[PDB]
């Protein structure tokens, strides 16, 4: 139409104004098209100016640009980055009749970009709404335009992952044979296109492994003949050397279509083994050999006498593709067994693989948080040294003896190569200790195991003296050096008394000032190393000596470090003050004030508040140091718990609470006057005060702690007005239990009421009712489970010692309920019974349950027989998942004795399965539940129990007679 | 058969080793990947259910992840549940 | 990117083909399902774990309390209703 052809020349127009200098034409041109974009045609427009093969390079160029990005934001309505208007059925015809055109463009820029917009489109529309587009693009394939191959292929790649089981049966047959065309065709065809033919390969190979394994038949008609073919293919392809016809990017996709068919199609590929792993073997070999010269020792300022047209991209990640390779193997009951054969030479090359390169020694040098970040053992990092290490890791714990074995073959081989390099002058010959001892190290398990059952031949004592301590005293590098104290902290076990004496002093030396970070920070490690394994062998006797150095040297690197080096110190030093309490007692003066500096410095970082809290904790557990560190400490805690609200980090007021938790946990009755006349009243007003579920609740534990370790001295204090300690725990009880506030603010009142009950209770007596009542309003607006479990659990506990008064006040009034409240507790209870969690909660209710059950029954007790409560779920057993869709779209009621009675009997499941992988806390909740069950199967009211129970419980009854 | 007898299709088999081949718990019981397989199996058939929904209310024959996308932020639960598990 | 590690396409299609057996999934849609039946699982590891000191011995009844920790609402209650019926089957 006019109008049309009109709206076509104001696009070119734009788009020679969006190419202008003048920047005013430019700024005009971009007010415009943004009005041109709400056209119906102006995809068409720029899909036409596009694909033209006449018109000019620059605007051809800015259509294909500005087309894709149309295509991408107004194709489909229900995309997540739409921008209106949604091109119309009319135009999308149009532009589907022009653009596949487009593919076999000379110029490589235009063809790609019409080529993804294809893909875009298929996204949407393929199969329905552009049926024909797969026999559209496999005549682009077989027409001999290489333009438009290259252009097929590139859609292609994308396309196949569009198809899904329904139409792989027509795609599959047909594809793959010209895959394998164009893969063999190296001659004709580019390696980028090859490659692609690959990606093909392997994507139709995982929708037909999907479609097999759910039913036979769809790998035997669809690619098994041509897999012979392809691996045939692709194992040829892996020995050719860099060059016109091969490069290490399409080298790996050949080895990930390989490693898909062995973990994909296993049984059908064990006829090509023999001649795949030989050659994958020289692929890892010589990767290896070029990764040590070209990454490894590599040294970017060192200048080559002999130009080459060199272009080595991706290597690394087809390095990578190999160890996935090796693991595929690993990961297969039948073709494990090739690796457990050549472990000896796979350790070998591995222990390369790991070794220390320029790069890494230059970004650790420069920045030593990312030293402590990429050296721990849960480390995100992804390296080929720590992918080297992860494939070690895993032949080690499938064939320990034989990795042990293996790899001290290895290292022996290893260290005498290196005694040669190292005379040869070679600088780096060191790197191959430390990979050696690194490797070592991380399978130490099993290595003193077999060396101490004489298992294997390994010169422990030699290696310790004259690899590790020889080490330490070299100064070839500090990652030498660094992984050397850590690599002997490892063997602590395999040490005699000399070694582990000159290895401490190596270890103290290696903090001090005058190190390299990296140094340092690794003798850090080897302190915590020695420490854990010291005390698990009751050894801790050796160490003892060099606590004092020790603790100056972790102290004196965390003023000078911040950030993951210090998270590593305050762990370390926290473990060092479990070594000897008596050491710990006599350094409280320097340890608590340096943990308090650090806690409030960095009191906006929850990790160190935490570090922080963990020493504090081994300090309390000390009896000589409650004292000095409490006037330290709680002065400090104090002040944190006045401190407003907004004006401290989050979260630091709730742990000043619960280090003040575990300091009265702790403490012997009666407390100093500092933790009752300081320190309780700061608690409780700041939870009276506070608006923060989590400290309220942290406060609750707190008064719960000082009402449960020293209730006389809470009675007998009083402010000001004459309000006494247990009229604050009271106030607190109220807030925790309002109805008004939120629901989790009794997440824990439970056991501070069951606490006060306990030590309190007939003191103020009045006040139990009216808490009691506070808790049935509370479980009315509670909906989650932890907090209904604590208040439920309150009338648990009561069940054992007030049973009649319980039922007593519970039926004496209605609660929020039109029926007894008896009625409302039995009911939230039972029906939540089965999901409680704590071995000491369990058995409190599960008896608690079986006393309700035994006093209903031995009693006529129709105050608990006349209720009736939710059963159970009757569900078909020939249905398949029942989605919640399923469940509104279609519940027993049973005596409140029998739901009881079921829940008993789940209790025991869930006890049997538990052991078969109040003072109550020793009974053996198995035998009592089972001598319950026992006894009350043969009372005359079981007759009509037992009708009500369903298979699995009678099973379970059974089990036990 | 193991998963068979436990009437799921989820592998109850591979979630044990993986329990065990973690640094979860030095223990378990063999009624633990039986139960973790069902639920992983059952979150599956909702999210596929509600995404399959929203392809067939496009007269579409594919799930692609636009409408896993969309099944799940369209639903109040499997939204709520995505935002603590990423 | 060291070893997403576990690979459910398999089952994933299965359980596709019993709640719409006449539609498909995408090679992305697939690799998405992947990643997040893998992400439950560690989470669920993740929780179920830490609570075996509260109560080391991870049973029916820790990875049913980490489910309904982490599973909102019905989303909680199938599953659980899900996971007992399995048990309660693997045991018959």
């Amino acid at each position: 139409g006019p109008v049309a052809q009109g709206l076509k020349e104001a696009l070119v127009d734009t788009l020679t104004g969006i190419l202008s200098p003048v920047q005013e034409v430019r700024a005009a041109a971009e007010e415009q098209i943004k009005v041109l974009e709400v056209t119906e045609e102006f995809g068409v427009h720029l899909a036409e100016l596009t694909v033209d093969p006449q018109g000019a390079l620059a605007i051809r160029q800015l259509a294909s640009v500005i087309l894709k990005q149309y295509v991408e934001t107004h194709w489909c309505a229900q995309s997540e980055k739409f921008r209106p208007p949604e091109t119309t059925e009319r135009a999308k015809i149009v532009i589907r009749e022009l653009l596949p055109n487009g593919l076999r463009e000379s110029i490589s820029k235009v063809r790609s970009s019409v080529a993804y917009a294809v893909s875009a489109i298929a996204h949407w529309d393929w199969p329905e709404a552009w049926p024909q587009l797969f026999n559209l693009l496999m005549e682009m394939l077989v027409s001999g335009d290489l333009n438009a191959v290259h252009g097929a292929m590139r859609v292609l790649t994308e396309f196949t992952r569009e198809v899904t089981d329904t139409q792989m049966p027509l795609v599959a047959p047909v594809i793959l044979p010209e895959m394998y065309k164009i893969f063999t065709m190296a001659e004709v065809y580019g390696i980028r296109t090859r490659s692609r033919a690959v990606e093909i390969f392997t994507t139709c190979a995982h929708m037909i492994c999907n479609m097999e394994e759910l039913e036979k038949g769809a790998a035997k008609v669809l690619i098994f003949p041509v897999v012979q073919q392809f691996t045939e293919a692709f194992v040829q392809a892996l020995q050719i050397p860099d060059g016109p016809t091969s490069d290490s990017g399409f080298k790996m996709e050949v080895l990930k279509a390989v490693t898909a068919l062995v973990k994909n199609f296993p049984k059908h590929m064990v006829s090509s083994m023999q001649q795949i792993l030989p050659i994958v073997w020289n692929t890892l070999t010589e990767s290896a050999a070029f990764y040590v010269r070209t990454e490894v020792n590599y040294t970017e300022e060192v200048e080559d006498p002999v130009d080459s047209d060199g272009e080595v991209l991706g290597f690394e990640n087809l390095v990578f593709s190999i160890f996935e390779f090796v693991h595929a193997l690993l990961e297969n009951s039948k073709f494990k067994s090739t690796v457990k054969k050549a472990l000896p030479e796979l350790i070998y090359y591995i222990i390369l693989y790991m070794q220390i390169t320029e790069e890494q020694i230059k970004v650790w040098t420069a920045n030593p948080q990312q030293f402590v970040e990429d050296e721990d053992d849960d480390t995100f990092s992804y390296t080929v040294r720590i992918a080297a290490q992860d494939l070690l890791l895993a032949v080690a714990t499938d064939f320990q003896n034989e990795s042990a074995a293996a790899l001290a073959a290895a290292a022996t081989r290893h260290l005498q190569e290196a005694e040669q390099t190292k005379n040869s002058g070679t600088e780096h010959w060191w790197k191959i200790h430390e990979a050696c001892m690194l490797a070592l190290g991380s399978v130490k398990a099993i290595i003193t195991d077999s060396v101490k059952n004489g298992r294997i031949h390994f010169d422990m004592h030699g290696f310790l003296t004259n690899v590790i301590l020889a080490d330490l005293n070299l100064s070839v590098s500090p990652f030498l050096l660094g992984r050397a104290l850590w690599a002997a902290s490892r063997f602590t076990v395999a040490m005699s008394p000399e070694l582990i004496q000159q290895f401490l002093q190596a270890t103290v030396s290696g903090l001090h000032e005058t190190q390299p970070p990296s140094v340092r920070i690794s003798a850090v490690r080897a302190i915590w190393g020695y420490c854990d394994q010291l005390k698990v062998s009751e050894s801790t006797h050796v160490l003892q000596p060099f606590l004092p150095s020790i603790l100056d040297g972790l102290i004196h690197l965390a003023a000078q470090f911040s950030s993951e080096v210090l998270n590593l110190v305050m762990e370390t030093l926290c473990i060092v003050c479990t070594v000897d309490p008596e050491f710990t007692a006599s350094m409280e003066s320097k340890i608590c004030p340096f943990t308090i500096a650090i806690f409030l410095k960095y009191s906006n970082d929850p990790v160190v508040a935490s570090l922080a809290q963990d020493i504090f904790k081994e300090l309390s557990q000390i009896e000589a140091c409650q004292g000095p560190m409490q006037m330290r400490l709680i002065p400090t805690l104090v002040s944190i718990m006045q401190a407003p609200a907004d004006k401290i980090p989050a979260g630091l007021c709730a742990t000043a609470i619960d280090i003040l938790t575990t300091v009265v946990r702790n403490t012997k009755p009666p407390l100093s006057q500092l933790l009752i006349c300081q320190a309780f009243p700061a608690v409780a007003q700041c939870t009276l005060h506070t608006d923060d579920n989590a400290t309220m609740q942290n406060g609750g534990e707190c008064l719960r702690a000082y009402v449960s370790v020293t209730l006389e001295q809470v009675a007998q204090w009083h402010d000001e007005q004459g309000h006494n300690g247990l009229w604050y725990v009271m106030q607190v009880v109220s807030q925790l239990l309002d109805p008004r506030t939120s629901e989790f603010t009794a997440a824990f009142v439970g056991r501070l009421v069951s606490t006060l009950i306990s030590k309190a209770g007939r003191e103020l007596g009045e006040n139990l009712d009216q808490i009691l009542r506070a808790i049935l309003s509370k479980m009315q607006q509670a909906e989650t489970l932890s907090v209904m479990q604590s208040l439920i659990m309150v009338f648990a506990h009561l069940v054992h010692t007030q049973l009649e008064p319980l039922l007593e006040f519970l039926c004496s009034l209605p609660g929020p309920t039109g029926k007894p409240a008896l009625e409302f507790v039995m009911a939230e209870w039972t029906s939540r019974q089965h999901l409680f969690y704590g071995q000491y909660e369990g058995k409190v209710s599960s008896v608690a349950l079986c006393k309700l059950l035994q006093h209903g029954i031995n009693a006529d007790d129709k105050r608990l027989q006349d209720i009736r409560v939710k059963g159970e779920e009757i569900y078909s057993m020939d249905e398949g998942i029942r989605t919640r869709s399923k469940s509104a779209k279609n519940w027993t009621n049973i005596p409140l004795l029998v739901k009881i009675l079921k829940l008993i009997i789940n209790e025991l499941s869930n006890v049997m399965e538990a052991n078969a992988a109040d003072p109550l806390y020793q009974i053996d909740l198995q035998a009592y539940l089972t001598d319950f069950l026992c006894q009350f199967a043969q009372q005359p009211c079981y007759i009509m129990f037992s009708g009500h129970l369903n298979d699995n419980e009678r099973r379970v009854l059974q089990t036990i007679g | 058969t193991r998963s068979s007898r436990a009437g799921l299709q989820f592998p109850v088999g591979r979630v044990h080793r993986l329990l065990r081949k973690g640094n979860y718990a030095e223990r378990v019981g063999a009624g633990a990947p039986v139960y973790l397989a069902a639920v992983l199996e059952y979150l599956t058939a909702e999210i596929l259910e509600l995404a399959g929904n929203a392809a067939r209310d496009n007269k579409k024959t594919r799930i692609i992840p636009r409408h896993l996308q969309l099944a799940v932020r369209n639903d109040e639960e499997l939204n709520k549940l995505l935002g603590r598990v990423t | 990117k060291r070893r997403r590690k576990e690979s459910y396409a398999i089952y994933v299609y299965k359980v596709l083909k019993q709640v719409h057996p006449d539609t498909g999934i995408s090679s992305k849609a697939m690799s998405i399902m992947n990643s997040f039946v893998n992400d439950v699982f560690e989470r669920i590891a993740g929780e179920a774990s830490r609570l075996a000191h509260y109560n080391s011995t991870i049973t029916s009844r820790e990875i049913q309390t980490a489910v309904r920790l982490l599973l909102p609402g019905e989303l909680a209650k199938h599953a659980v209703s899900e996971g007992t019926k399995a048990v309660t089957k693997y045991t018959s």
